[PDB]
């Protein structure tokens, strides 16, 4: 299944996945890329936030979905 | 002409001092704590709020 990464910017890069692919490997994918920690990624689809041991098969998440993955901050 | 920024995503407050706000809100940005951190007002509320959960309508003076 393909899916839309969009890290802050306007496009999407397409990511091939499957259904019991997790959130936190979507992340990762992300985290390897622009080399950011992937506790500190976050997942944004149709605006709402994925929990990170939610799976394809578990989520509104089909193919040829786009979603907003970035970095977010804590302040703690 | 007050730079303001429009909520692009939902933000929910998980800590002490964080602006919670919806998809599709206006907030009075007013000031900026870092690269990543935004300071403004929503409703009277003041906190900070990630920069890359909203649009900018009116760019800061730099």
């Amino acid at each position: 299944m393909i899916v839309f990464v969009r890290f802050n910017s306007s496009y999407g890069f397409p990511v091939e996945v499957d259904s019991d692919t997790s959130i936190f490997q979507l992340k990762e994918v992300v985290a390897k890329r622009q080399g950011v920690p992937a506790d500190q990624l976050r997942v944004i689809f149709a605006g709402k936030e994925l929990q990170n041991h939610l799976t394809v098969q578990n989520c509104d998440l089909e193919q040829q979905s786009i979603v907003h993955i970035v970095q977010r901050p804590q302040r703690k | 002409d007050q730079p303001c920024c429009r909520a692009l995503y939902d933000f929910e407050p998980e800590n002490e001092g964080e602006l919670g706000f919806k998809e599709g809100d206006i907030i009075t940005l007013t000031n900026q704590i870092d690269e990543n951190w935004y300071e403004g007002m929503l409703h009277g509320q003041s906190g900070f709020f990630p920069i890359n959960y909203v649009e900018i309508l009116v760019a800061l003076p730099h």
